[PDB]
């Protein structure tokens, strides 16, 4: 039962630490590689999506989810963790934003939601962290096209481009000098085939590959095959035939 | 049920009816309307039975408290406020009272404040309460005066309750006369109405200034 | 000493906590009950010990009644077992207010059962410790069960447990082999009796008090009942037979 | 530290035993119980010349005939004398008469016990019980005159005297010898002033003790400091006569 | 009702409240103030139940009062408006009401300017030079809007009020007996013991 | 978890968190009251090397009750902050009920009751500051002066220090000062005041802050201008000595 | 036990203050300044940004100066996620005292609930410390300006001129010499980005590794102007000062 | 070792005793001795009431619970308290609901679930208290002994607080006599007074502060006390 763990199961020291998040700092780079590009012409987010076992399939597997139809969200870490936080993280932008405010949320207001969630589970006794870091992507007129992340100390900042899990200091920088202010999305596409490429051989095939692009859309899947009211949503997630296709022109 | 109660020089003149019907036919001439909550307070009865009695003793409860924790004189003007304030919380919750609370402490001297459901507290010289109330009042205003002896206070309240009580029916089983005092109430005995009409009906002349 | 003996927040090791398994040692150096299941019904017995002639015969009681056409016999802890009946009747009256009949005995198991479980997943509320033999009859048969501390039950056709429990075993294999399941209910009854004086005989420094009862369908006609009278008379009877007397 | 639920050998928990010890530590009050009347000393104690008479409470009226008296600390006593007036009050508005001596007692014990996060048809919730004592007087029409010694370990035990401080040893051995069935009221005042000066090191005054008493003439009077000096003051006289 | 009178001169409220409640033949008492006091520069006059009045005025004197000790000011008469409205707004919903409707008199005495404000049972606020309760206003309307503009003297605002409370009492069948006058201004709350011409 | 075992006897019979919480009070600022007879006098010291800061956005040291009720306090800041709080609501909510200008007593046994509260039952940890409530209880010209500790015990003092310098305050008050025979001058009480606090804050009237406290509402506190002429004529009452 | 695995650190120290609270204090001393001074024709507000790099956003600056008011404002020194809880609740109690009284809420008043919850973080649940001690920058229309600091210790001060985070000593020595009553905004400005290049060791300073706001009269208002600096705004001061650093 | 199984509730042993139990069973022989015999018509409590102060006045610890039931104590007098009150408001809730008057088995078996509560949670405790309870009810006399431990045996004879054994030992003897004896109480009262002394051994008999406790078929529940003790001495 309940009322053994009211402490904080954080605690400082005279060096400031707090136990929890330093260890579950370390997961996040034990992930898989992810990163975010943000080409100042789009959003594009690509990741590796593994097999851990042969008779494991790769296509019941993602790293890719939609928190809203327009903001989309990657990470790094202990798969479970991403999983529920990402169930509470949906909750709010859907009930407080669409029927309070009509809308789909602001992503930086959004980006304030979620990292209030893990500072929340700190602060807390009885309970830890989440050992993850997201990078939360999406598009609005009002603030252009954005990227953030959130880290696992509930803790934020923006990165023009960001790469985290497994090789994160080579492939953040390979990727800065590749990166223009002025980009164009198919080049941003083969960049970041290219670094999981450096991270990955004998096994990287482009149909293990999960990649999704914010700004290209589909409106025969938004129900405006028929007269629009409006565009609508921005982010479209490509399939493995598309991603493969362009492996081979990488 | 008619019930006065006046402020003046030798401390408060509070006087009462008693009366208990079957019919219209008197089934008792006797029921307590002075509920003694301690010796310092009194609170008349005038309102329901069970709310006036039920929230009294409580109050009494509050002043016993108030003097044995804080050992402070409670006063008439804390036991009023104490009673209005529940008071507002059970309204239209079905409660009837209307009483009268009265006392003489140190430092306030004969204090009587009127308190009814509607949870109005004001302080008065002079408040009568009942439904014979605007005949009784008719009888002490008309022979009003403050300064006054306690003697002759007596038998124009008893004839002002007399008054009320031959036109109309809802009083004069009895008389109760009290005066209520600085170190508590003494009792100034209790009056048949039929002795006590004969000698008012000739001796007055008020209402009877040419005998009828 | 290690959160494994002092907390159970967490999974251990070994699967699981050592004061769990602590409660399924503390089953065996007890009381022998057993359980014979049979063709038409179930049989119950547990052997009574006496330590003095202070002691009333039947007048203290340890088979108690759920319902009443499910007889519970339990050994081990005692305070442990009072709590799981106590339980083990609100389920089973919720359940006849409810559903307008008497509870099935794999329905029942698994109400007890998951309120087991439920006291080993938490960190400062005890475990049970006793080992639970019940059963009884329903619209589809008979049934013996058996439930452990753990919360780890299955159905049983014969069952056996404490101190006698090797001996007891031993018998009531030979006998439940040699029979379709176990005969009639009424030859059970003095069956039953010789494995408890049997297993008697591995605790000779106390005696015993033999105690049966039984639930059949067609030899109580539906309900559980006390064994007396006449009926445990010749149980014993049989018993002194063949542990000779 | 030490749980709300590990006991010594004796089934007495740490805690209990430790409130115990806190109690002996505080002021002397002496409690002497006849069938003329229950006479209560304590020593009141002034911490400096210049503390305020009367303003430290050691004599409390939990009803107009019944009192305590208490020794260790005098903010844990508070909440037991809170609790004890409130039975009192509400055992005559609900039945028009006085509580028992007893009735009273066991009304603030049953809440003396508690501690931790348990229950079982009681509300517990403390993180210690109270680190006091007190010797509760009263005087009921069915029992007369009687004492009781309340532990906040939720212990009573009924008695015809009991002294408790840290001047206990002397007390209660001295209250054995005097203590009889009835003797006059003043002869008792002067008497348990007598056994204060005894187990007291220093000069007993009236700016350290203040006397009370219970009568059934006029109900719970605290026998007041100009009266209590004139007696200690023929104190000095008797004593220094027998030497 | 309790007839309850406003009028805002160039410095000044004035504000003008019964002295008698009437019980058939005779006044049962009349040695009343319908109003309270709560601030030396806030004063409120009420209308309404008789019991409303002391208890709602006892709460709210006590709130604003340990607001103006906390935050070691007196508290604006603009402060104490938004406040007095907000509460009575919520009671309408609630089983028990308070039924009363008021008329704050103060000097804003930061800015230096007398200001009056009528704040009905329901929460209906309006600020006014001079405003009345109920069936009043259709006699006594008609006096204040035709022999009176504004920017005059004290004095002139005694006249008039007394003059609006005389038609009152002739020609409406309500019988309250006149007025008791109160003045706020930066002096404080004063008497006027005369309402003889006043 | 954390209702339990914050607070508990030793068997030595000392309290942990309470013993702590009188150490709190011997290292903060220094405030001392000396009642006249027709006054009560509060000073206080507020001690800062660092000159970067007003005394108007820096806390007073005497805060207001009520007109006629002070509070003062040595200890930490933020804890005295949660027992002004619920001084106000006891004063308010008195006047309220009972229907009479506050009794000055009454408030300390509410104050009193909460530093009681949080340590003999968990689920809150204890206080670390010490107070002084003084004022006036109406219909009176006899001052009060009260100390309520963390303790959550209460009693009536004739003057009364606490704080940093206690020992050299106490003395002073002993030789100086008496139960029995005060200052019945209010400009005596003052004088006082000036004398035990400078000896022990190791500056002039520029960290001294004296307030005085004449019958019910009337509190004037003298200025840094004031004191001054006090501190002057107290060095040259020592210069007949040296 | 678990009654044992309590980590008992929310209880005073000897030292006059929590353990836990006095180790906080550390933590901010460990992460990134805010500087307050209070001027005689605005409040100036200098913060020196924690990583800069092309890989961070640079064009943001807003990361640690959020205005809670109109005329109010915030500067962080401590952690983003220990902060935001505060700033959340101290703009709500803006807007109860806003509502309730018609008026905007006094820097004191609004100083003083943020830090009875500090305290609160320790006094109820055991529960840790914050890490973050705000400097706030504010007007009131009753003292004219006000710049206060708060610390999870819960006691607050006003200051003339005050630092918090690294490098408190350095900085506050400094300003206490310049430190003028007859200075503008631009002097001060001028003031500020001298001290800062005292503390901080480098080549250059540039001015997208700065957050930079100010609270000035304003020629739009008799009230205040908040003026919230971007990297590129920074950019133009630091011509105007003709200090390069 | 010691702090494994101590304080700790939710613990067990391969023996199942704790060492909270073991202490509890201490606790009840630290309180005074109190003897309990019965036939099948009458059940009778011995206990002796020895003050623990010098000026300590004798008071009852026997304590009658309702017409048809009562317990005397052994063990931790506060303990003793709580399931006193419980049992006082569960007698009452039987009476009015279901009319239904207890048996002895009936209420234990609900005192053990009350500790075994309290046993599952590290803020409530085990007790440190035996309780001997007398009733008579339809299925003739009773004498129940209760356990902290749980362990409920309704006994014809027991001893429980200190020096239980001299008791025992004479009442498993006399055992035989007394429970054909019906309808008979002075000879089953003399005989409990004799076995209390056998477990006294250097420890003061009181001729005017025993008091003895009896209930029956023609006895309801009555103390004797003070002179009336004395005809079976």
């Amino acid at each position: 039962m309940t009322d053994r763990y009211s402490f904080s199961l954080t605690t400082f020291s005279p060096s400031g630490k707090l136990g929890q998040i330093d260890y579950a700092l370390t997961a996040v780079k034990q992930g898989v590689t992810s990163l975010g590009i943000k080409a100042t012409n789009g959003v594009v987010i690509a990741t590796e999506k593994k097999s851990s076992s042969p008779l494991a399939m790769s296509e019941t597997l993602s790293k890719v989810s939609l928190l809203t139809p327009d903001i989309g969200a990657v990470y790094s870490g202990m798969g479970p963790d991403y999983r529920v936080l990402v169930d509470k993280s949906r909750k709010v932008a859907h009930t407080s934003y669409k029927r309070i405010y009509g809308e789909y949320p602001p992503t930086k207001l959004l980006v304030s939601e979620v990292a209030k969630i893990m500072q929340e589970a700190t602060q807390s006794g009885g309970v830890r962290p989440f050992g993850v870091s997201l990078l939360i992507a999406g598009h609005d007129e009002f603030n252009g096209f954005s990227l953030y992340q959130v880290d696992p100390s509930g803790s934020y900042f923006p990165w023009k481009a960001t790469a985290i899990g497994k090789g994160s200091v080579a492939a953040k920088t390979f990727l800065e000098k590749r990166w223009n202010d002025e980009l164009e999305l198919e080049d941003a596409i083969h960049i970041a085939l290219l670094t999981l490429k450096e991270s990955v051989e004998g096994e990287f095939n482009g149909d293990t590959i999960e990649l999704a692009i914010i700004g290209d859309e589909n409106p025969d899947l938004l129900g405006y095959t028929g007269i629009p009211t409006d565009k609508g949503p921005r982010f479209r997630k490509l399939t493995s035939q598309e991603i493969n296709d362009r492996l081979e022109a990488l | 049920t008619t019930t006065l109660a006046f402020r003046f020089q030798g401390g408060i003149i509070v006087a009462v009816d008693s009366r208990a019907t079957a019919g219209n036919w008197v089934a008792s001439q006797t029921v307590k309307r002075v509920i003694e909550i301690n010796p310092f307070l009194l609170g008349t009865m005038a309102g329901g039975a069970a709310d006036c009695q039920f929230w009294e003793t409580w109050l009494g409860s509050q002043c016993r408290l108030h003097e044995l924790r804080e050992k402070e004189r409670i006063s008439v003007a804390a036991a009023s406020k104490i009673l209005s304030n529940l008071v507002y919380q059970y309204k239209g919750a079905g409660l009837s009272m209307g009483t009268m609370i009265c006392g003489y402490t140190r430092k306030e001297g004969p204090t009587i404040y009127y308190v009814d459901s509607d949870g109005t507290r004001l302080k008065g010289d002079i408040f009568c309460v009942g439904s014979g109330q605007t005949f009784a009042y008719g009888v002490l205003d008309s022979n009003y005066k403050w300064d006054l002896s306690v003697e002759d206070a007596l038998y124009l309240g008893k004839r002002s309750i007399l008054a009320a009580a031959h036109r109309d029916a809802y009083s004069g089983g009895s008389v109760n006369l009290y005066h209520v005092t600085e170190d508590g109430w003494i009792y100034h005995g209790n009056h048949d109405v039929g002795e006590l009409f004969w000698k008012v009906k000739e001796e007055e002349g008020s209402f009877n200034n040419v005998i009828g | 000493g290690t959160g494994y003996d002092l907390s159970n927040s967490v999974f251990s090791p070994d699967g699981r906590n050592f004061q769990v398994e602590y409660a399924v040692k503390a089953v065996e150096n007890g009381t022998t009950s057993i359980g014979i299941k049979c063709n038409d019904g179930v049989v119950f017995a547990v052997e009574k010990l006496i330590t003095s002639k202070l002691l009333v015969p039947q007048k203290n009681v340890k088979i108690q009644v759920v319902d009443r056409h499910i007889g519970c016999v339990y050994s081990g802890l005692i305070p442990d077992g009072r709590h799981l009946v106590n339980r083990g009747r609100e389920e089973a009256a919720s359940f006849k207010k409810l559903y307008k009949t008497p509870i099935p005995i794999p329905a029942f198991a698994d109400r007890l059962g998951q309120y087991v479980q439920a006291h080993t997943l938490y960190n400062s509320v005890r475990p049970f410790g006793v080992s639970t033999i019940f059963g009884g009859v329903d619209k589809n048969g008979a049934h013996l069960y058996m439930l452990e501390p753990s919360g780890s039950y299955w159905g049983y056709k014969g069952a056996a447990t404490g101190k006698g429990r090797q001996s007891a075993k031993a018998e009531l294999e030979k006998l439940v082999d040699h029979h379709p399941e176990g005969l009639s209910a009424r030859e059970a009854v003095k069956q039953a009796a010789k494995i408890i004086y049997l297993a008697h005989e591995d605790n000779k420094e106390k005696d015993f008090e033999l105690e049966i009862s039984w639930c059949s369908l067609s030899e109580t006609n539906g309900l559980h009942k006390f064994v007396k009278g006449d009926l445990l008379q010749e149980a014993i009877d049989f018993a002194q037979k063949e542990i000779n007397g | 530290d030490r749980g709300v639920s590990t006991f010594s050998p004796e089934g007495r928990l740490f805690q209990v035993e430790y409130s115990l010890e806190a109690i002996k530590l505080g002021s002397t009050a002496i409690g002497i119980a006849t069938k003329e009347g229950v006479v209560l000393g304590v020593e009141k104690r002034a911490t400096s010349p210049l503390l305020e008479s009367d303003s430290i409470e050691k004599i409390v009226e939990i009803d107009r005939h019944i009192g305590c008296a208490m020794s260790g600390l005098t903010a844990d006593a508070r909440s037991m004398i809170e609790h004890a007036r409130t039975a009192a009050v509400t055992h005559n508005l609900y039945y028009d008469e006085d509580i028992n001596v007893e009735s009273l007692t066991q009304s603030v014990c049953d809440l003396a016990l508690r501690f931790g996060e348990g229950a079982s048809g009681e509300e517990r919730l403390m993180s210690r019980p109270f680190g006091v004592a007190l010797l509760i007087a009263g005087h009921d029409a069915d029992d007369g005159y009687q004492l009781f010694h309340a532990e906040p370990s939720g212990t009573f035990y009924r008695y015809n005297a009991k002294a408790i401080g840290s001047g206990s040893e002397g007390a209660q051995a001295e209250l054995l010898n005097e203590w009889h069935s009835s003797l006059t009221l003043k002869e008792a005042e002067l008497l348990v002033l007598k056994i204060l000066k005894q187990v007291m090191e220093e000069k007993l005054d009236e700016n350290n003790a203040q006397l009370s008493c219970i009568t059934k003439q006029d109900g719970f009077k605290i026998y007041d400091n100009e009266k209590t000096a004139e007696l200690i003051k023929e104190l000095k006289e008797k004593e220094a006569a027998e030497s | 009702m309790d007839i309850i009178l406003g009028i805002r001169v160039q410095d000044s409220v004035i504000l003008a409240s019964s002295k008698a409640v009437t019980r058939g033949i005779s006044v049962l008492k009349d040695s009343d103030d319908k109003t309270r006091q709560l601030s030396p520069h806030t004063l409120m006059s009420f209308a309404g139940e008789a019991g409303d009045t002391v208890q709602f005025a006892e709460y709210i004197q006590a709130n604003i009062q340990l607001y103006s000790i906390r935050e070691d000011y007196e508290l604006s008469p603009q402060a104490v408006s938004s406040f007095v409205r907000q509460e009575l707004a919520k009671s309408i919903r609630s089983r028990r009401p308070y039924q009363v409707n008021v008329l704050i008199g103060g000097y804003d005495k930061k800015k230096n300017k007398p200001e009056l404000y009528q704040i009905d049972y329901l929460g209906t606020k309006v600020e006014l030079p001079y405003g009345a309760h109920g069936y009043s206003g259709f006699y006594t309307f008609s006096l204040l809007d035709h022999h009176y503009r504004p920017d005059m003297t004290t004095e002139e605002g005694l006249d008039l009020l007394k003059l609006c409370v005389q038609e009152l009492e002739k020609r409406m069948p309500m019988d309250f007996k006149g007025v008791i006058v109160k003045i706020v201004d930066k002096d404080g709350i004063r008497q006027v013991d005369d309402f003889q011409a006043q | 978890g954390y209702d339990r075992a914050l607070s508990i006897f030793s068997p030595d019979g000392h309290i942990f968190q309470v013993e702590y919480a009188l150490e709190a009070v011997k290292r903060g600022t220094c405030a001392v009251g000396v009642k006249g007879k027709n006054c009560v006098v509060l000073g206080c010291e507020r001690r800062s090397t660092l000159k970067l800061q007003d005394t108007r956005i820096t806390p007073s040291k005497v805060s207001k009750i009520d007109s006629h009720v002070v509070l003062s306090f040595s200890g930490l800041n933020a804890d005295s902050r949660i027992l002004i709080e619920k001084a106000r609501v006891e004063a308010q909510s008195h006047r309220l009920t009972l229907e009479d200008p506050v009794t000055v007593e009454y408030l300390t046994r509410y104050v009193a009751g909460v530093q009681q509260r949080y340590t003999q039952s968990g689920g809150v940890r204890p206080f670390g500051v010490s107070t002084l409530i003084a004022g006036f209880d109406p219909r009176d010209d006899e001052p009060k002066l009260y100390q309520t500790e963390p303790s959550g015990i209460y009693s009536s003092w004739s003057a009364q220090t606490i704080g940093r310098n206690s020992k050299t305050v106490r003395e002073f008050l002993e030789k100086n000062y008496d139960r029995k025979e005060p200052p019945a001058t209010v400009e005596e009480c003052v004088k006082l005041t000036v004398r035990s606090l400078l000896e022990v804050v190791q500056t002039g009237a520029k960290n001294i802050e004296i307030t005085v406290v004449k019958p019910d509402s009337d509190i004037v506190a003298l200025s840094s201008e004031e004191i001054n002429q006090y501190v002057t004529q107290i060095e040259q009452e020592k210069q007949e000595q040296q | 036990g678990s009654r044992r695995y309590d980590s008992r650190t929310t209880i005073f120290s000897p030292e006059g203050r929590l353990y836990q609270v006095e180790y906080a204090l550390e933590s901010i001393s460990h992460a990134g300044t805010a500087i307050g001074i209070m001027a005689s024709d605005g409040i100036v507000l200098a913060a020196e940004r924690k990583v800069t790099s092309t890989l961070l956003e640079q064009d943001t600056s807003t990361e640690k100066l959020y205005k809670l008011n109109d005329k109010i404002a915030v500067a962080v020194a401590g952690l983003t996620a220990d902060a935001e809880i505060l700033i959340n609740t101290a703009r709500i109690h803006a807007q109860n005292y806003l509502k309730t009284y018609n008026e905007d809420i006094p820097v004191e008043i609004l100083v003083r609930r943020l830090s009875d919850i500090k305290q609160g973080y320790t006094q109820h649940g055991g529960l840790r410390p914050f890490g973050v001690s705000f400097i706030y920058a504010g007007y009131d229309d009753r003292y004219g300006y006000q710049l206060y600091t708060s610390n999870p210790s819960g006691n607050y001060t006003g200051w003339k001129a005050i630092s918090v985070g690294a490098n408190t000593s350095a900085a506050q020595t400094l300003l206490q010499m310049d430190y003028k009553d007859d200075m503008k905004v631009d002097d001060a400005i001028e003031l500020a980005l001298k001290t800062l290049s005292k503390t901080t060791d480098s080549s250059a300073l540039t001015y997208d590794r700065l957050e930079f706001a100010t609270i000035r009269k304003g020629a739009n208002d008799g009230e205040v102007y908040q003026k919230i600096f971007k990297p590129q705004e920074i950019k133009d001061i630091l011509v105007k000062t003709g200090i390069t650093k | 070792f010691r702090n494994n199984y101590d304080g700790d509730t939710v613990t067990f042993s391969p023996t199942g005793r704790l060492f909270q139990v073991e202490y509890a069973l201490e606790a009840i022989k630290q309180g005074s001795v109190t003897v309990g015999l019965r036939s099948n018509t009458h059940a009778v409590l011995v206990a002796l009431k020895r003050n623990a102060d010098e000026l300590s006045s004798y008071q009852k610890k026997i304590i009658k619970c309702d017409e048809h039931m009562g317990l005397s104590l052994a063990g931790l007098a506060p303990d003793a308290r709580v399931l006193s009150n419980y049992l006082r408001q569960q007698c009452n809730y039987s009476s009015l609901v279901f009319n239904r008057k207890l048996a002895v088995e009936r209420a234990g078996h609900l005192l053990c679930d009350k500790a075994q509560k309290n046993t599952q949670s590290y803020g409530g405790r085990p007790y440190g208290v035996g309780l001997l309870i007398i009733g008579y009810d339809k299925s003739g006399a009773h004498l129940l002994e209760f356990q902290p431990s749980g362990n409920v045996t309704e006994l014809y004879g027991t001893a429980i607080g200190a020096r239980s054994q001299g008791a025992k030992t004479y009442l498993e003897r006399t055992l035989d006599t007394f429970i054909k004896i019906d309808g008979n109480p002075d000879e089953l009262i003399k005989a409990g007074v004799e076995a209390i002394s056998q477990s006294l051994r250097d420890e003061s008999l009181t001729v005017d502060n025993l008091s003895i406790a009896i209930v029956g078929k023609d006895t309801p529940f009555t103390i004797y006390d003070g002179e009336a003790v004395a005809k079976y001495i």
